């Protein structure tokens, strides 16, 4: 079973930044897709950023495009979500996810078989 | 544990779970058995954790290929449909719910890739893959292209590669042979060779991914794409006059997309196996039962012959079922993770030119 442990969360002020991490353990070699999703208090879960692990292509929701960057350190088995220029509407519980194959846009959440714990990034004005 | 005299059903949050609960209300109205339909997060992996404890739902809905691991862990009860019921579903769908020769779930719905085409640019889409080069020449002269689809993902390139004889693992009599892999036979070579030749002759670009293809079709820039029913909603809003049809043949043989069969399995720990059997066979897998779910969230093509023949009035759904019947059931064994990684590397290496097609497919077969 592919496992993911989450970290990096925090509470900061607007204009600040944060970096989320998510450690992958197990049969993680054949993974093809890694994504970051968030769920605001009492709202839908939203794809934020996704990465095709092979040739490193990246996909971003319009809400964070140009502010967030998804990156994978292969040598360390860890996917990062760099969250620059944080806004108050970025406050949500953030999840990372993994999948071997994908029939859909990598930003759709039903695609992914494995999931993390969900940490509360909080950004205050 | 799991309490008796009622049914708990787990189904993913993207499905029509309120329509399913409406079927559960009818079951309760006839039998007094309460049916509660929930859609927990992380369902695919929460079920094995909660079922291996002896806990969990009585019924779980998921793509058939995951049930293989469930059955391997002894988490699913062998089901007992009689011949009359089995005859109500398309025969290939039953093949999708076999594990080590035993039936371990009821097929519900059927999904596969289809050929999606722009009726304005192309009122008569090609029947064969060999037609596309000349067709791309015509549309290049009009500022368009013939075909754009995701080349970065084997799921999308497999219909072509598998057309003339490729396959993941050989299926025989309800079992897969882990040692018989068909990614390196003459059929797979012929198919991937054509894919690479289309790229060499500048008819497709090797870096085309999901996003590029989807935007290229939905902006009227390409006459055709390859995608599944999950994609129709974005095309609807794009105001592109599109149709959905059978995939082109290659060497006269149908394209063989992977088939996913949404299926309902029964928890081995369920003390309500007979109640679940009755609900699934006599209420859900009926015209009225599938219609209730479909009116909530469309199921696409369905395994039930009678209701599919009604749904197939939509030619898009008819095309989905036709491509499914001509396709390859996605194997339900754990070694598929190796197949994905291997075929992905080979296609990218062959399409990139970093390796010939022969050399590419010899490496995919060896681990």
């Amino acid at each position: 079973q592919v496992q993911l442990v989450e970290s990096g969360g925090g509470s900061v002020q607007a204009g600040g930044s944060l970096r989320l991490s998510c450690a992958a353990s197990g049969k993680i070699h054949e993974i093809g897709y890694l994504g970051w999703f968030r769920q605001a208090p009492g709202k839908e879960r939203e794809g934020v950023a996704a990465l095709m692990t092979f040739q490193g292509q990246t996909y971003y929701a319009d809400s964070v495009k140009g502010r967030f960057t998804v990156s994978l350190d292969n040598a360390k088995n860890t996917v990062y979500l760099q969250m620059n220029s944080l806004k108050p509407e970025d406050t949500a519980l953030y999840y990372c996810a993994a999948a071997y194959w994908g029939k859909q846009s990598p930003l759709i959440s039903w695609d992914y078989s494995y999931w993390g714990q969900g940490t509360q990034v909080t950004v205050s004005a | 544990k799991i309490e008796e005299g009622k049914l708990v059903i787990w189904i993913n949050g993207d499905k029509g779970y309120n329509g399913l609960a409406e079927v559960g209300k009818k079951f309760e109205k006839d039998t007094g058995i309460k049916v509660t339909v929930e859609h927990p997060d992380k369902l695919e992996e929460k079920f094995p954790q909660v079922a291996a404890t002896g806990d969990g739902p009585d019924i779980i809905f998921w793509a058939h290929d995951r049930f293989g691991g469930y059955a391997q862990s002894g988490l699913l009860a062998e089901i007992t449909p009689d011949k009359a019921f089995q005859d109500k579903l398309y025969p290939f769908t039953w093949d999708a719910v076999r594990y080590n020769g035993k039936l371990i779930a009821y097929p519900i719905a059927v999904e596969a890739l289809s050929l999606i085409y722009n009726k304005d640019l192309l009122p008569n889409p090609p029947k064969t893959w060999e037609e596309i080069p000349a067709l791309d020449k015509e549309l290049k002269a009009k500022g368009k292209s013939a075909l754009m689809f995701n080349l970065q993902e084997p799921y999308f390139t497999w219909p072509l590669i598998a057309a003339d004889g490729g396959y993941a693992f050989k299926y025989e009599n309800g079992k897969y042979d882990i040692k018989d892999v068909g990614v390196d036979n003459a059929g797979a070579k012929a198919g991937l060779t054509f894919l690479v030749d289309l790229i060499k002759n500048k008819h497709m670009n090797a870096d085309t991914d999901y996003s590029i293809a989807e935007a290229a079709f939905n902006k009227g820039e390409t006459a055709m794409t390859i995608n599944g029913p999950w994609a129709w909603s974005n095309i609807d809003t794009s105001k592109v006059n599109y149709g959905v049809t059978v995939l082109p043949t290659f060497k006269g043989q149908p394209s063989k997309p992977f088939v996913g069969v949404l299926s309902a399995g029964i928890n081995a720990a369920s003390p309500n196996k007979e109640l679940a059997k009755e609900f699934l066979e006599n209420y859900l897998l009926t015209d009225e039962g599938l219609e209730a779910v479909n009116k909530d969230k469309p199921l696409g093509a369905v395994a039930l012959k009678s209701y599919e023949e009604e749904l197939a009035k939509d030619p898009r759904i008819a095309a989905t079922m036709e491509n499914a019947q001509k396709g390859e059931i996605m194997p339900n064994i754990p070694q598929m993770s190796a197949f994905w990684y291997a075929v992905r590397t080979a296609v990218i290496n062959a399409a990139s030119g970093r390796q010939t097609v022969d050399e590419a497919l010899k490496d995919a077969q060896t681990p």
